[PDB]
């Protein structure tokens, strides 16, 4: 575990 | 489609968790656990297009990351936050969608999940709620990227 990529779209 | 693409040491997905129900048909076509940042992430951006989420004319893409420790050595997340936060823009580039990048903390990422947002959507709430915008969970549970942007344009009242 690294890192959290949290990506929003709409 | 709201996303967590957990990725480890080596960039690639280990795990990609769907924080609202709308991205689990994107990660289900997008299958990118076992798949590198750039392509994990090209691939969430390229199904939610398809899936008709995002029109390619006005698509702004929120990206939010943050080092949960489990590699750190001694001044390698500074710099490694760096690597993320340039992968992040380049697959945007990709694309050919505009993005938000809001780099978030390992605090603010479990405020995130405890409020039912993924850390995007609530690193933008979080602004919007400072700034004077009235958000509620429910709010941005359900209003796009894209009016939440557009709100704090023009109603901009706090850092």
């Amino acid at each position: 575990m690294y890192a959290y990529i949290d990506v929003d779209i709409n | 489609p709201s996303i967590g693409l957990v990725i480890d040491k080596k960039e690639k997905v280990i795990d990609a968790k769907p924080l609202n129900n709308d991205a689990k048909p994107i990660l289900d076509e997008a299958a990118p656990k076992d798949m590198p940042l750039y392509d994990a992430l090209s691939k969430i951006l390229d199904i939610s297009k398809k899936n008709g989420y995002i029109n390619s004319a006005d698509n702004i893409v929120l990206f939010s990351a943050s080092i949960n420790s489990g590699r750190n050595n001694v001044s390698e997340s500074d710099k490694g936050i760096q690597e993320i936060i340039s992968t992040l823009k380049d697959v945007a580039k990709d694309a050919g969608v505009k993005f938000e990048i809001i780099p978030s903390t390992e605090e603010d990422r479990q405020k995130a999940l405890d409020q039912n947002l993924s850390m995007g959507r609530y690193a933008i709430y979080v602004k919007a709620v400072e700034e004077g915008v009235n958000l509620n969970l429910e709010d941005a549970r359900n209003l796009s990227v894209s009016e939440i942007l557009g709100k704090l344009e023009h109603h901009h009242h706090h850092h």
